[PDB]
RNA sequence: AUAGAUGAGUUUGGUGAUGGCUCUGAUUGAACACU
RNA sequence: AAGGUCAUGGCUUAACAAGCCAAUAAUUCUCUUAGUCGAAGCUGAAAAGGCUGAUCGACCACAUUGGGAAUGAAAAAAUCC
């Protein structure tokens, strides 16, 4: 549920605050959807499903993950590579917007307004560097990827 | 017209410059979400019975 | 304590799902629409964790404790009035889960009639 | 010409659990799902609703999972009808009287 | 309805009001019987309905008959194969 | 409707906070005083 | 089951059943205050903004206070008793 996305956001903040080169997440399709969007937006370096121990650092892309079955699904985890440029984490802040207590949904015209830096609904306008990820019927997208495809949906979190 | 234009965009192909520049994510991780039953679930259950006994 | 752990062996031997699968006529719940029965791996050991066994073990503890609180000087034991309330609320939750999970299976009725568990034990609110 | 036939229209299908049965003839209480939106908090709340459903042959038992359809008026408080049993409770489906199709009703 | 409509209603038709309550008393009586019959089946939230198997816990299935007393010694299920 | 988001005086030996009060803006089917 | 109805509904009736709604106040009662609403008026950068409920439009109620009926297509009267 949305609680896992909320844990994924606070965990990545703590892993970047600690300047960790790697970090693990519970293996769920929802966490994978947000991680693929962060990687697609350029905030993380890699995504790899593995066990409770991180794969070999050097051979990370050519890593061969074993098939996921009911005999090991309980130990699978998503390993994320974190970026740090100019003595600063590239994924500094991950502020959630929709929470377990309330799921915030935005319309296409509200996202068009938030994309240019104007408040709309419970959201606020985006500034230089900030990003916004929306969970739509076309997958987890960035607010500028959503307005291009002309869809709304559930707002997940704002990435500074 | 408003419907066709909106439906066309939601099902449009990604930009070429976005394809030839984005790093690779192995499909083994980006698309293998289904978790089937262990094919060896019966053999393991029969061996676990012997060891537990 | 010797009877406590001896009773635990009686509950696993009476309500143990590894025994009721063959003792009862229709232990498992009735199939749903479209669902068909498929074979599943055998159990590697006895059934000690099913809701029937746990509810039976809780019944033995509730009797051993409720029988001590009613004995001589039992009213003076104020701390264990929580323990009895905590055993009945643990059984209420398992009975409440097994009720909807088993959808009136013969394995659910065997537990009630044998342990004498009436609706008062899980239906409403247990106030002690 | 002078025959006023029923509408014979098909409405939506809701899945729910039978709450009570046997209290009244050819009638059971079924709990279905729902969600109402709070405009002040801007969130959804679980809004489950319990209706009286029409069981023509008395083939439903408490704790049973069934599919109901609205728009089938039978009484003052009964506007739903049983469509089919999803998951039976107690005994199998074949051991209960059959559920007539909407065409038969 | 409000209390004014209550007294006013029964004041218009005194006899008709009496008949309406005679029929209500029949169902209130029948409903009281079904409650007493359902409260009995309700049982106790701690003991429910003590069965011979629950009574066999006091001896760990080693006693063949329950203690007397009022009461009667009834047979209990045993587990003679169990040791200490 | 994409220009629209602002402060000030005042507690302390002093400093940073907390927290009210007052002023700064607009207005009235207004009243009163001087006109 | 029958009647009624364009049709539906104890809407009506007979015979049976004991149900139905509610359990966190459904229901009922006391006290205090108030005509209700609108980008109608004033106000904030803004919030399902706040305040008011003049002039304008819509709705409700009232015509000294209380208790009432008829007429009429319809009470919708500053009428009538
Ligand atoms: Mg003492
Ligand atoms: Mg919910
Ligand atoms: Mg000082
Ligand atoms: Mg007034």
């Amino acid at each position: 549920g949305i609680q896992q996305i909320t844990n994924m956001c606070s965990h990545l903040q703590n892993a970047s605050r600690a300047r960790l080169g790697l970090t693990s997440l519970p293996n769920t399709k929802y966490n994978l959807a947000l991680a693929l969007a962060l990687h697609r937006a350029g905030f993380i370096s890699s995504i790899t499903r593995g066990g409770p121990h991180p794969p070999t650092p050097e051979a990370l892309m050519t890593y061969e993950p074993e098939p996921v079955t009911s005999a090991n699904v309980a130990t699978r985890r998503l390993w994320v590579g974190l970026k740090y440029w100019n003595e600063e984490p590239v994924l500094k802040e991950l502020k959630p917007i929709s929470k377990p207590s309330r799921l915030v949904t935005a319309s296409l015209e509200q996202l068009n307004r938030v994309a240019r830096g104007f408040p709309a609904g419970y959201m606020k306008g985006l500034q230089l560097g900030e990003c916004l990820f929306v969970n739509t019927d076309r997958g987890v997208l960035e607010v500028r990827e959503a307005v291009e495809r002309k869809v709304g949906g559930l707002v997940l979190c704002k990435v500074k | 017209a408003r419907y066709l234009a909106n439906k066309r965009a939601a099902q449009a192909p990604e930009r070429l410059d976005e394809v030839f520049t984005r790093a690779t994510i192995r499909e083994s991780t980006a698309k293998n979400t289904f978790v089937p039953l262990d094919p060896e679930a019966f053999v393991k259950a029969e061996e676990a019975r012997i060891k537990h006994a | 304590k010797d009877r406590k752990h001896a009773n635990i062996r009686r509950c696993i031997e009476t309500f143990g799902r590894h025994i009721t699968d063959q003792s009862l006529e229709r232990p498992t719940p009735p199939l749903a629409r479209g669902v068909e029965p498929k074979p599943q791996p055998v159990r590697a050991g006895p059934d000690t964790g099913s809701s029937e066994v746990q509810i039976a073990i809780l019944t033995s503890k509730i009797r051993a404790l409720s029988k001590a609180l009613e004995g001589h000087g039992g009213n003076r034991d104020k701390n264990n009035k929580r323990s009895l309330r905590r055993l009945c609320h643990k059984r209420q939750r398992l009975l409440r889960y097994m009720e909807r999970k088993e959808r009136g299976s013969g394995r659910w009725h065997h537990m009630l009639e044998t342990l004498g568990l009436t609706p008062a034990t899980w239906k409403g609110q247990i106030t002690l | 010409a002078a025959a006023t036939k029923v509408s014979r229209k098909m409405f939506r299908e809701l899945h729910g659990v039978v709450v009570t049965s046997g209290l009244i003839d050819k009638t059971v209480k079924v709990r279905v799902g729902g969600q109402k939106f709070n405009k002040f908090l801007q969130k959804h709340f679980d809004d489950p609703k319990q209706y009286l459903v029409h069981d023509p042959n008395n083939s439903l038992r408490a704790g049973d999972v069934v599919a109901i359809m609205p728009g089938f008026i039978t009484s003052k408080s009964k506007r739903h009808v049983v469509k089919h049993i999803i998951a039976p409770a107690g005994t199998p489906i074949e051991e209960r009287p059959p559920i007539p199709s909407l065409d038969e009703l | 309805i409000s209390q004014k409509e209550k007294k006013r209603k029964m004041k218009q038709d005194p006899y008709g009001w009496a008949q309406a309550q005679q029929r209500k008393a029949v169902n209130v009586k029948r409903q009281a019987e079904l409650q007493a019959q359902r409260d009995a089946a309700w049982g106790d939230p701690v003991k429910g309905i003590t069965t011979p198997f629950v009574e066999s816990f006091d001896s760990a299935g080693q006693a063949s008959v329950s203690p007397p007393k009022v009461e009667e010694p009834k047979p209990l299920p045993t587990s003679p194969h169990l040791r200490n």
